[PDB]
């Protein structure tokens, strides 16, 4: 992985070494040779996993993650370039490191081969969001997003960590090449129901699941949108790693444990729908669609079918990708209007049609319209929690009403109906920003020609 | 009630101005300012290019592919005669008619 | 109760509207034209029977009596004009009532397009920015203390000077537009 | 149709279930009684691709029919005779339904009449 | 723009229901003050409207004439 | 989008039909029954005391 | 030419409707009179129903008893 | 004689069979006047911060950003936990998590007792 | 559909239905003739007047403007105003 | 869902709120039927299964009686058709629920065209009255629109199930499989009452909208000759007078056709209309005269739409919007 | 916006009553908070619960879509209380015989489409006579085993 | 072209158009015409791209996987041959996917091509997908999202146990 590695470190004294006037040509086109370049990750067989080296490899469960992260650094580059026109230059370029220290972080996540290793850099992820967050945000509340946020995840894993040494002294190694075929079953005791919450529950504070969501909301009604697209759309992925690669070690333990999990996300996702049907900030809106999507993922990582695989892995990528362009949406609205209130500015479709279609295309892939893969893996987490049980589906049927009212409702609101009269700053659209909306939208639209590369380990 | 002169004034004044403004929303008849730049062409490029192209993928990537194109077999009637064999089907026995 | 000017609807008024809420539901009620007419004359000869009555406090009661009866008498769906609130066409043609400084947002290669209009829209628009300071000047001296008691604007005093506050109201489009 | 009424509000024991009759012996009363006759044997019934449901009797006037409207293009209103043939064999078949519906009816009011006598003597 | 209004002296509420409705305040000592509003409606060619029966048999001659000569073609057809 | 529609058979996704285009053409022409409800051969396998 | 509007009189009627509706109207009561002297079945009758009543009993082989 | 249309949560009375309306009370008029005069105060200053040429901007309403203030950050700090509160929050949070894992629960006792000895018809269901 | 009317067209259609009211002589009226002054009519009159012109152009007059237009002027001003005709 | 029958009907009225030809298309004609069409398209399984059978006739029967019953007094033109397409989805509903699949085919194909025609000669006349879309200002119609005039009166005709129209080759057929079978009677009893609340307010419309004396304001701007309208409604005279028996021709035979019945089970369809036509035209008649009548709770009861857009859409949202805030928001 | 334009915690006594009354900018006796049952309201207005529909919608509003003013103290539920959801038009009809007629509706003819079940129409036929044992074949039967032979006979 | 055992389709049996009536049908017209105007040009096409193919033919070849020792030979926690031995298991399990595709399609085309009375002549095509239904089930199913040989192998041993329970508590 040496070959994508070294362009980040060595693309880091290019936005440091540029001029005054071309960082963001300078490395939005680098960044964009880099995404290019990723594509060469999916030399996949059916049997074997890409090993490239003994502490890289990438099967095809991890590329589309990565190819999802260094395609999502440009969109950001581009996301975050209006607000720091007034910022001082060193700060600018501090930014900018600041991303490019996340993305490197982030792909040396993605490819360790070694869960020690995972887990030291899945959390050397946690200071550069961090700072991020706390210091270029727009409200007070920042500096308490930067304490929910820290100290939920931290909490959750600084018990995983012990019991991640535990097992380089049970088994000898924690290499995931060798754990496929060293892997024990585990025995009904109360040392491995224990063991079992602490490797479970640190990826359950980050996908979050329900109860330990409130870190969520709190984190993204502030942050710059290069943060809040980094957040919800590939940051919460490390627990959907966390799982595809734990999971394997706690078998048959899992089967008869996770019950009340499977409980609460259920119902907190219900419940999530619910809020998100009486919201009133588009990014407080959009952050509680996302708890409900990763407790759907968690739901179909824990019942562990393969088409349960197959489909949260399809379903992670669909809504980062959603959830992404929908922050977008959020700060264009943002930024014209200069407050986050849903109800404020309404109407926008009898001036901006673009953003309007914009809007509508939004709308229309979170509510998993087919054959989009939103719909391909909601479909395949829906049959899989059928096969679960049956009643299940009661409990998803009423989220599948619930999270279209919601996401027809606030397209509505803030698109159809007689426009502010008060509100006459509504500029025309941008180019930067249509073309950063359609660079979101059109790679999920072209995904569902051609899903088998993004269906999975296991396809 | 009535119309005070206070107001009466005012709402005489807003429709001069709404008349006004109306009059000058008509546009001269120079504007606008235009910047300067087959009967059987729908027949053959909308429909006979699409038969020519569907029907070379559907003879040389469809039917090579099998199973694809699955068609139901003709119905067979007594007294017919299949072309590809020349065995004739032997007639059907007499009605015990009734009308 | 509730009106821009008014804080109390004054007994005629409610009479009044009485008067027009129910002989609307009596038309929507009967449809054909002469048993309209025939009811409506009915109607208002009651009215004209029970006119001649100065006790406030009979009025008072037997208002209470008709709004009972109107109610406990009305049609389910009386009939609503096709612009009016309720209607079938209520705010229909709204979706093309696009305010004027959008025109503001064009592009110089299109303002050149209605060279004439353009011009006149930045007359119209030297006008009212001269007239702000006027109009402002004038609510400044005849609001009495501590803002206005009632919310009916006052008129252009002195010729020559646009009306007061008179931009937003008069910029509305054509309803068919 | 006054059935009904003398099912429900009248005897039920009068008018027999039709889901299962008949169930009393098919020679009672009927010596040397013969079966219905097939015309079509089974490979020429079969190979017509004819549905389940219109697998009747008398088909041969039915798979006649279809052979007419298949070979009478464009004319399609050329095949008026067959339908009837075939609406006709339809009807005397909803005639020998009717006929084992009486049947039915009049043998089981005979087994009232019968256990009426056991009452009157025995 | 200008259209031309007719006169307002042709429109008069005898020969329509209305005037049995004015007959009817009359008997009860009232006056209809808004009968010559709706005047207009009961003569001329918008009065005169057919009924129900009347409107579905409506072209029946035609039809019925075309009927017979069509059977007569084929009742000659046939021989 | 022109690399990963031309992308060389994903998986051998393409080739896990050839070969099975192969493997029952095989055991359709023997007799033999298409798939067996035992993964390896029972006869290697020792079974543990019952 | 377009028609103008009249007020409180009886509109303008060109030849052409008048004519093609009144063409629409006997076509169809031609096609109903043809069509009901030709097959008049489906709307009067295919097939006689006998009675359940007249039916014998050496028809329904019901020996006496 | 009439029927009494009743009061409910969905059918509020009509502003005109209202008794609240025909009171003649004098501080009824002094209330409409006093309301009269602070819509009139809100209006004017909306239309003089409304129409004017050189504003380019958004009408900063106080009463929206207030609304949204006291809709989420101000239900903790003015929160205190009482019989009420803790009840409510006890029955509306861990009462039909507990009912969803019971019926669940039993659900998979039921499956799971029914494939183990072949009641269950699983012929064709081969993927999971 | 629907052709825009001038002043002069609604002000025929104005003392037209004035005209064909009983109440109103045919020879008195004028654009500012006051019901109450100039003719004497009462306020139901004039609550008939405003529902003869709600159903001859087929909209809906809110009651505080039924009431406070009080002339076939301001009648003429207010439906001009509504219609924003000289377009 | 997709045919708005009982427990989620609403929608269908609720959707006349766009263009008129966008409900004449979906609302009308195509997109209602996509359900019925995949009930149908399923019939191998719904073949040997009673349950859902049942279950689905008396769904259908329920929604068909209710949404005549609706249909029947209310003011609105659109509405009044938009509760007709409803109750004949019930009734295709009805018949496939009684296991004859290609008669409820037939009568899909035959209602999307004569509906269609209904629905755009309805907005003909609405768009010659300036968007004015209640029954209660319409009428004398007869000599003002006579190619509307014929069009509605076939149409309407046909929607009845009159002799030898292109509503008598398909809802004849289903009422006549529907009387002799193994039906259930309540079912049946409804399907007539439907059949008899079609003709009632078919004539209602062609009362209330083509004759009477006129109610529409005097700004007279009556024009109808626009070449492509004619054109239009010209085709779907010609498609809903002669496309029905061409279809019915057509298809080949795939169910046995029941023919050998009594007369009275075989001239109930006719009779049933001509009683509906007989009493619309009492209530008709009645309505002329100088009285008041004090209504009822019957028609508090029919105008209202069930009272269902006022019980089950105002409960319903307040409890899922307070259970949402109250208890989970807060 | 500062310290004391946000809204704070219950007010007591009368002269803070009063502050909070003129924080709002409403009447101080029409100003009536929520009780203090421990659910966090704080010091908001408590409306008279009615909805939006009932406002005047020929007044000249500031916000014409929603019929709200500017500076107004909005409901506790605007967002519930829009016209694009729950409603509180006054009914012509009683709630209580609305709910009271649909129930008996519906259970009256759901008892009755039951009672029918239990008592269906039919026809005066006997069954249907198919040929070969009831097609033994045609209905998806193996050939190896040979059927009972049934046959139907004439009558 | 394909096998066509692996694919095997029955002959075709066309009958004779031979026409009742003197009205003729456009069908054969609309053939001439097809014939003519579009099918002419599109073999001309076609003969164009395989003359083009003709002058570069070279071949590519399928590729095979020599038989290894399976995973009952294998010393446990020695990965340098299970590896192997999980490598040929997946290969297996793909190619077994596959079979019960193809089976699959051969139920499909055999129900599509039999027309109404196809619950009669499919019994064969029934009986050969609910053995390789069975087989698949038995030998894949229940393994889990985190499969293995070794969960596949001790769910071979679990089988085998219950199966000699069941002879000799029936023996
Ligand atoms: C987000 C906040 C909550 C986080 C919750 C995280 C999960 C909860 C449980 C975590 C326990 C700590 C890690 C244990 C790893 C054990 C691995 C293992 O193999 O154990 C077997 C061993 C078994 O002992 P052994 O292996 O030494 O013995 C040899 C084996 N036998 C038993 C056969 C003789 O387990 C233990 O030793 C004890 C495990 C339980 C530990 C209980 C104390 C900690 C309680 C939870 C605290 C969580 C943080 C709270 C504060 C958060 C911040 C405010
Ligand atoms: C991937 C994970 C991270 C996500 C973010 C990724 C960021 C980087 C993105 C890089 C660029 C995009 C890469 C993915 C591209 C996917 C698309 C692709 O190439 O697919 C290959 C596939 C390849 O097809 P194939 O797989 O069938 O081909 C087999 C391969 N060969 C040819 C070698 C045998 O392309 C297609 O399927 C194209 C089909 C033809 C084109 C479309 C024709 C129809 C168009 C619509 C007509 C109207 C229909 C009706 C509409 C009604 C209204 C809605
Ligand atoms: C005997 O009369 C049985 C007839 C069939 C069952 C009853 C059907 C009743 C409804 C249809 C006929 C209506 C006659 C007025």
């Amino acid at each position: 992985m040496l070959k994508y590695i070294i362009p980040t470190m060595m693309l880091m004294p290019l936005t440091w070494l540029s001029k005054n006037s071309m960082i963001w040509i300078n490395t939005t086109l680098h960044s964009l040779l880099i995404s290019l370049t990723s594509l060469l990750l999916l030399n996949q067989f059916g049997d074997n996993s890409l090993n490239f080296s003994l502490t890289f490899f990438s099967d095809s469960l991890s590329t589309p993650l990565l190819i999802l992260t260094m395609w999502l650094l440009p969109l950001m580059l581009m996301a975050s370039q209006h607000h720091l026109s007034k910022e001082n230059l060193a700060r600018k370029k501090l930014f900018i490191s600041m991303l490019i220290l996340l993305q490197l972080f982030l792909i040396m996540t993605f490819t360790a081969t070694e869960l020690i290793f995972f887990y030291i850099m899945f959390e050397a992820t946690l200071v550069p969001t961090l700072i991020i967050i706390t210091r270029w945000g727009n409200q007070t509340e920042r500096l308490n997003a930067g304490l929910y946020f820290l100290f939920y995840t931290l909490a959750g894993s600084l018990p995983l960590l012990v019991a991640l040494i535990y097992i380089q002294n049970t088994m000898g190694s924690l290499n995931f090449l060798i754990l496929q075929y060293w892997v024990q079953p585990m025995p009904n005791s109360w040392s491995n129901t224990f063991m079992w919450l602490a490797c479970m529950m640190a990826f359950m504070v980050k996908m979050p699941l329900y109860g330990l969501h409130l870190w969520l909301p709190k984190a993204h009604v502030e942050a710059p949108i290069a943060g809040s697209m980094v957040l919800a759309a590939i940051l919460l992925k490390l627990g959907g790693y966390g799982m595809m690669r734990i999971t394997l070690l706690l078998n048959p333990i899992t089967d008869f444990m996770a019950y009340p999990f499977i409980m609460l996300s259920l119902w907190g996702m219900i419940m999530t729908s619910s809020i998100c049907l009486r919201q009133t900030d588009l990014k407080s809106l959009i952050a509680y669609s996302s708890v409900s999507h990763m407790a759907l993922v968690i739901v179909a990582i824990l019942i562990q079918t393969p088409w349960s695989y197959m489909g949260a892995t399809a379903l992670m990528i669909a809504h980062g990708l959603t959830s992404s362009m929908l922050f977008c949406l959020a700060n264009s609205n943002y930024e014209r209007v200069h407050s986050r209130t849903m109800i404020l500015a309404r109407g926008l479709q009898t001036l901006l049609p673009l953003m309007a279609a914009w809007w509508l295309l939004a709308s229309l892939t979170n509510l998993a319209l087919p054959p989009s893969i939103n719909l391909i893996g909601e479909l395949f987490v829906v049959m899989s929690t059928f096969s679960w049980s049956n009643i299940t589906i009661i409990l998803m049927g009423l989220n599948m009403v619930i999270t279209a009212l919601y996401s027809l409702y606030m397209l509505i609101t803030t698109q159809r109906g007689k426009h502010t009269h008060h509100i006459n700053n509504i500029l025309p659209s941008f180019t930067r920003e249509n073309a950063l909306m359609s660079l979101h939208m059109l790679p999920l639209l072209l995904l569902s020609l051609n899903p088998k590369i993004i269906l999975g380990p296991l396809y | 009630s009535g119309y005070t002169p206070d107001e009466k004034l005012r709402l005489q004044q807003l429709r001069e101005l709404r008349r006004r403004w109306l009059k000058d929303q008509e546009l001269s008849p120079r504007e606008p300012v235009l910047p300067p730049r087959r009967h059987s062409i729908f027949a053959f490029t909308h429909v006979l290019i699409p038969v020519w192209i569907i029907h070379y993928y559907l003879k040389y990537h469809v039917t090579t592919k099998p199973y694809t194109i699955v068609e139901k077999k003709p119905r067979i009637f007594p007294g017919d005669t299949i072309l590809e064999t020349g065995e004739v089907i032997p007639p059907m026995k007499e009605f015990p008619d009734q009308h | 109760a509730f009106l821009p000017s008014a804080a109390y609807l004054t007994h005629q008024q409610k009479v009044l509207q009485l008067y027009k809420r129910a002989l609307r539901h009596l038309e929507s009620r009967c449809v054909h034209r002469d048993k309209y007419r025939y009811f409506a004359c009915l109607l208002r000869a009651r009215f004209d029977e029970h006119k001649n009555e100065k006790d406030m406090v009979k009025a008072t009661q037997l208002l209470r009596e008709a709004e009972k009866e109107f109610w406990h008498g009305q049609h389910p769906q009386p009939y609503i004009f096709p612009e009016s609130p309720g209607g079938t066409s209520y705010e229909r043609y709204e979706c093309y009532k696009v305010p004027e400084w959008c025109l503001d947002d064009w592009h110089p290669s299109e303002k050149a397009m209605y060279p004439d209009y353009f011009a006149k829209r930045e007359q119209w628009k030297k006008l009212r920015r001269e007239s702000w300071e006027r109009e402002v000047k004038q609510l400044q001296e005849e609001t009495p203390v501590g803002g206005p008691r009632t919310e009916a604007l006052p008129p252009a005093r002195k010729q020559g000077d646009l009306p007061p506050l008179w931009w937003h109201i008069v910029t509305r489009p054509r309803e068919r537009p | 149709g006054a059935h009904l009424a003398r099912r429900y509000l009248g005897d039920a024991s009068v008018e027999p279930e039709p889901l299962r009759m008949p169930t009393f012996p098919p020679d009672y009363g009927f010596p040397e009684r013969k079966e219905r006759e097939m015309v079509a044997t089974q490979q020429e019934m079969n190979d017509a691709q004819l549905v389940l449901q219109q697998r009747d009797y008398c088909a041969h006037y039915l798979i006649r029919f279809l052979k007419c409207k298949r070979d009478s293009f464009p004319n399609f209103l050329a095949c008026k005779h067959e339908q009837h043939d075939w609406d006709y064999c339809e009807h005397l078949d909803y005639v020998k339904r009717m006929k084992e519906f009486e049947r039915e009816r009049r043998l089981l009011q005979r087994k009232k009449r019968r256990e009426q006598r056991e009452a009157d003597m025995a | 723009s200008k259209m031309e209004l007719p006169d307002y002296k042709q429109w008069k509420i005898e020969g329509t229901p209305l005037e049995t409705v004015q007959e009817k305040l009359a008997a009860r000592g009232l006056r209809d003050p808004w009968g010559r509003n709706e005047a207009w409606r009961y003569m001329g060619g918008f009065a005169n409207n057919v009924s129900f029966v009347g409107a579905l048999l409506k072209g029946f001659k035609w039809g019925f004439a075309a009927f017979v000569v069509a059977v007569g073609a084929e009742y000659y057809l046939e021989s | 989008s022109t690399f990963v529609a031309y992308l060389p058979d994903y998986r051998m996704q393409e080739w896990a039909r050839r070969e099975a285009e192969r493997l029952v053409k095989y055991r359709e022409a023997h007799g033999l029954p298409l798939m067996e409800s035992n993964c390896f051969d029972p006869s290697k396998i020792q079974l543990p005391e019952d | 030419a377009h028609i103008e509007p009249r007020y409180r009189q009886f509109p303008q009627l060109t030849r052409s409707q008048v004519i093609q509706a009144e063409f629409f109207s006997a076509t169809m009561w031609f096609w109903i009179l043809w069509r009901f002297w030709h097959d008049s079945d489906a709307v009067l009758g295919h097939f006689p129903y006998p009675d359940p009543s007249q039916w014998t009993d050496e028809e329904l082989g019901i020996p006496p008893d | 004689s009439f029927p009494k249309y009743e009061p409910s949560r969905l059918a509020s009375l009509p502003t005109t069979l209202d008794p609240a309306e025909y009171d003649i009370s004098s501080e009824t008029r002094k209330a409409q006047a006093e309301r009269l005069a602070i819509r009139s105060r809100l209006k004017r200053e909306y239309q003089l911060q409304y129409n004017d040429p050189s504003r380019r901007g958004v009408v900063e309403d106080p009463a929206l950003i207030r609304w949204t203030c006291a809709r989420s950050a101000n239900v903790y700090p003015n929160f205190r936990p009482n019989t009420k509160t803790s009840l409510l929050g006890a029955l509306f949070g861990i009462g039909p998590l507990i009912f969803w894992y019971y019926v669940f629960k039993t659900d998979r006792d039921r499956k799971e007792k029914l494939i183990q000895e072949g009641k269950l018809d699983r012929t064709f269901n081969i993927s999971y | 559909d629907a052709p825009p009317l001038t002043l002069e067209g609604i002000k025929d259609r104005v003392l037209y239905v004035l005209k064909l009211y009983d109440k109103i002589d045919p020879e008195k009226l004028s654009v500012n003739s006051h019901f109450m002054k100039d003719l004497g009519l009462d306020s139901l009159d004039q609550v008939e007047i405003i529902m003869a012109m709600e159903d001859e152009f087929g909209f809906e007059i809110p009651d505080i403007d039924a009431e406070k237009l009080m002339c076939p002027q301001e009648i003429v001003d207010y439906i001009a105003d509504k219609k924003d005709v000289y377009e | 869902g997709k045919s708005a029958q009982f427990g989620l009907h609403p929608w269908l009225p609720s959707a006349m709120e766009g263009p008129t030809p966008v409900s004449a298309l979906l609302h009308s004609s195509t997109m209602v039927v996509a359900g019925i069409f995949l009930l149908i398209r399923f019939y191998p399984l719904t073949e040997n299964n009673k349950f859902g059978q049942s279950i689905m006739l008396c769904l259908g029967a329920m929604t068909t009686l209710f949404t005549a019953m609706c249909a029947l007094t209310q003011n609105d033109i659109k509405k009044i058709i938009a509760f007709s397409t409803s109750s004949q989805l019930g009734l295709m509903m009805v018949t496939i629920g009684i296991n004859q699949p290609h008669l409820a085919f037939l009568h899909i194909c035959t209602h999307a065209f004569f509906k269609a025609m209904l629905f755009m000669c309805s907005g003909s006349i609405i768009h010659s009255l300036n968007d004015e879309q209640d029954i209660r200002k319409m009428g004398g119609l007869f000599k003002a629109m006579p190619f509307t005039t014929t069009a509605l009166i076939i149409g309407s005709l046909a929607l009845t199930g009159m002799p030898f129209l292109t509503g008598f080759y398909s809802k004849d057929l289903i009422i006549e499989s529907a009387n002799t079978s193994y039906t259930n009677a309540w079912a049946l009893l409804m399907t007539l009452v439907a059949t008899s609340f079609t003709a009632i307010y078919s004539t209602r419309i062609i009362f209330f909208a083509l004759l009477g004396q006129p109610r529409f304001p005097t700004l007279i701007n009556i024009n109808e000759n626009n070449p492509f309208l004619i054109n239009s409604i010209k085709r779907l005279l010609i498609g809903s007078l002669f496309a029905g028996f061409i279809i019915s021709n057509n298809i080949p035979p795939m169910t046995i056709p029941q023919m050998t019945m009594p007369h009275y089970l075989k001239m109930t369809a006719l009779t049933v209309t001509i009683l509906g036509f007989i009493l619309a035209l009492e209530i008709s008649n009645t309505t002329h005269y100088l009285k008041f009548n004090y209504p009822s709770n019957t028609f508090k009861f029919s105008n209202l739409l069930g009272y269902y857009p006022t019980i089950m859409h105002r409960l319903t949202p307040y409890m899922n919007l307070t259970m949402s805030q109250k208890s989970a928001s807060s | 916006i500062t310290k004391d334009m946000l809204p704070g915690p219950y007010p007591k006594t009368p002269e803070e009553r009063a502050a909070a009354a003129k924080k709002y900018n409403m009447r101080v006796e029409d100003y009536e908070p929520y009780p203090d049952d421990g659910m966090g309201y704080g010091d908001y207005p408590k409306l008279p619960d009615r909805s939006q529909q009932e406002r005047d919608p020929w007044y000249d509003w500031d916000h014409p879509d929603l019929r709200l003013n500017w500076g107004e103290p909005m409901h506790w539920d605007l967002d519930m209380y829009i016209r694009n959801r729950v409603d509180t038009s006054p009914t012509p009809v009683n709630w209580n015989l609305m709910c009271k007629h649909l129930f008996g509706f519906v259970a009256f003819m759901l008892f009755m489409f039951w009672v029918g079940e239990t008592y269906p129409t039919y026809q005066p036929v006997g069954p249907k006579q198919y040929p070969y044992n009831n097609l033994y074949l045609e209905r998806g039967g193996d050939p190896n085993k040979e059927p009972e032979p049934v046959v139907h006979y004439e009558i | 072209s394909w096998d066509k055992d692996v694919y095997p389709e029955p002959p075709r049996r066309t009958p004779a158009p031979s026409p009742q009536t003197s009205l003729p049908n456009p069908i054969t017209y609309l053939t001439k015409a097809f014939d003519l105007l579009v099918d002419r040009p599109v073999t001309l096409v076609r003969e164009f791209i395989e003359r083009q193919h003709a002058k570069n033919k070279y071949y590519y070849y399928h590729r095979e996987f020599r038989r290894v020792p399976d995973i009952t030979e294998c010393h446990e926690k020695d990965v340098l041959c299970m590896f192997e031995a999980e490598m040929q298991w997946k290969r297996d399990y793909k190619v077994d996917q596959e079979i019960v595709n193809i089976i699959q399609e051969r139920l499909k085309a055999c129900q599509q091509r039999e027309g109404e009375s196809h619950r009669q002549n499919c019994a064969k095509e029934l009986q050969q997908f609910t053995q390789v239904v069975k087989a698949y089930q038995d030998r894949y199913h229940d393994l889990g999202a985190h499969y293995s040989a070794r969960k596949c192998l001790a769910k071979q041993k679990q089988r085998m146990l219950a199966e000699r329970k069941a002879t000799k508590e029936a023996a």
